[PDB]
């Protein structure tokens, strides 16, 4: 599963229909001058796929429409065409199109040209492994900062979300409510089977009464109704057995729940060290717990230090290292990185580039940069040009790319 | 796999046919979650739990429909 193609129209600086040349399944780098429209392009993709753009007040929706001279834009769409040869999307098609259309009072998704709800789109992407509780399939400089400057407490809450605490509590509550109304169905089933059973006893007495000496149709089909009753009884037994095994499952899960959270924490920290070691060959880093009340970062580039007491550039790299670790704990088929290398040393930008190079062997990356280190890990190159206050995207060469950085 | 069908029931349950619902052994599904081949995140278990409950609810729904219809059939045969 990956992003085959993006089409944009009417969206921020992309006034005209913009059919982006289909992406490579590895690393695609988008370059262009400041204010050419790189961020707007990422906005177009998060607009279709990201949970934070799912609920938009009218003013927020109108803010996405193109503003500029000429005829006034009053609708916009962004279409993402997925490659689905994976069948990672539960849609039996090799390509899947997801288009989001907005207007003055219109906000409408289309899955293969058929209206679907936002609830559908969310479920569809959850099916494929994109969890609302992982905010990191898309990484922007804001997210890196918000991570580098988070309280040890807010780190704890994040890892708990990723671990699944909110999801489990929600899934568990939904299940219990659904269990509870199923019990009413089961009761009605049992009353019905008893009514059927008394009808079969009546039929049997009526049949012996005539033999010793009620429409005939019922007497004719008595054996039929008795055979049918057993088929329903067998299915009723299966429900009874299913109720027991579900109650057992809920118990097992409530009891393993803390070891499950602790399992995820232990792996996130482990990847954190291996990721910082690869990025900063030499040093190493590690997480530590609170009074738990919070999760803390302690790191030494030297062959330990708290989070704040670090270079603002070093704070950026460590937080990014942690994001990579959270990603590896919960890997996804494609990643969108908006200028994640902005606040990094040149040495560290090449470290990140060398990492993506390896990661792009098994996942698609769509990234934007204003610096040239990431160009070495890229397989396709796109240039954004801004002319007449509208953005355009074209495929360019590796050589041309070293020219928009 | 077997849990792949439960996953579908959690998120995109419309892909599961009536035949799918009928065939699903909930008892071995649950044993697959309770004793996995590799330990799974609390989040995943929560999804799988809802999927199991969802298949179970659909079995009850179909069975209630069939019981109601069987009861109507029988008393219609009486007149
Ligand atoms: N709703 C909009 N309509 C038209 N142009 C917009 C809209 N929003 C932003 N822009 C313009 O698009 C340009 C910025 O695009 P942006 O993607 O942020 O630049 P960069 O390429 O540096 O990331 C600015 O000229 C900006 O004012």
């Amino acid at each position: 599963m990956y992003i085959k193609q993006v089409i944009i129209q009417g969206f921020r600086s992309y006034r005209d229909q913009t059919i982006v040349d289909p992406f490579s399944s590895k690393h695609n780098v988008i370059v262009g001058r400041n204010g050419s429209g790189k961020s707007n392009f990422f906005y177009a993709i998060q607009f279709v796929l990201s949970d934070e753009f799912s609920h938009l007040r009218p003013e927020q929706r109108l803010a996405l429409l193109h503003e500029g001279t000429g005829p006034r834009v009053i609708s916009a769409f962004v279409e993402i065409i997925f490659d689905n040869s994976d069948n990672r999307l539960p849609i039996d098609k090799e390509e899947v199109s997801l288009r989001r259309v907005i207007g003055a009072k219109k906000d409408q998704y289309f899955l293969d040209k058929k209206m679907v709800t936002k609830n559908d789109v969310m479920n569809l992407l959850e099916s494929a492994g994109f969890s609302r509780s992982n905010p990191y399939y898309i990484v922007k400089q804001g997210k890196i900062n918000q991570m580098a400057t988070a309280p040890d407490s807010q780190r704890l809450k994040l890892l708990r979300e990723v671990a699944g605490t909110r999801v489990y509590d929600e899934r568990k509550e939904e299940s219990i409510s659904l269990m509870k109304e199923t019990e009413g169905k089961r009761e009605k089933i049992n009353e019905l089977l008893k009514y059927i059973e008394e009808r079969l006893h009546t039929l049997e007495e009526e049949k012996e009464e005539l033999a010793g000496s009620v429409n005939k149709k019922a007497l004719d089909q008595f054996v039929n109704f008795s055979e049918q009753k057993e088929k329903l009884i067998k299915r009723q037994e299966e429900l009874d057995r299913g109720y027991k095994s579900i109650m057992e499952l809920m118990n097992v899960l409530e009891l393993r729940k803390y070891e499950a959270i602790q399992l995820t924490f232990k792996q996130v920290s482990k990847n954190f060290s291996e990721v910082f070691q690869k990025l900063v060959p030499g040093g190493k880093a590690t997480l530590v717990m609170k009074k738990f009340t919070g999760v803390g970062i302690r790191v030494s580039f030297t062959g330990m230090r708290e989070m704040q007491q670090l270079s603002g550039g070093q704070k950026s790299l460590v937080a990014l290292a942690l994001i990579f670790a959270i990603q590896k704990c919960d890997p996804a088929p494609f990643y969108l990185f908006d200028q994640i290398d902005q606040a990094l040393d040149a040495q560290h930008r090449k470290a990140v580039s060398d990492m993506i190079m390896e990661l792009a062997v098994h996942a698609q990356f769509i990234t934007t940069t204003f610096r040239p280190e990431l160009l070495e890990s890229a397989d396709k190159f796109y240039g954004v040009k801004f002319r007449n206050k509208v953005s355009h995207i074209d495929v360019i060469t590796a050589e041309m790319a070293k020219d928009f950085v | 796999g077997p849990l792949a069908k439960i996953w579908l029931a959690a998120h995109w349950d419309k892909k599961l046919t009536k035949a799918h619902v009928f065939e699903c052994n909930l008892e071995s599904s649950v044993e697959s979650i309770i004793s996995p081949k590799v330990k799974m995140a609390l989040r995943t278990s929560g999804h799988l739990l809802l999927g199991v409950v969802r298949i179970y609810h659909r079995k009850a729904k179909y069975l209630l429909a069939d019981c109601n219809e069987a009861f109507i059939k029988i008393k219609m045969a009486f007149r």
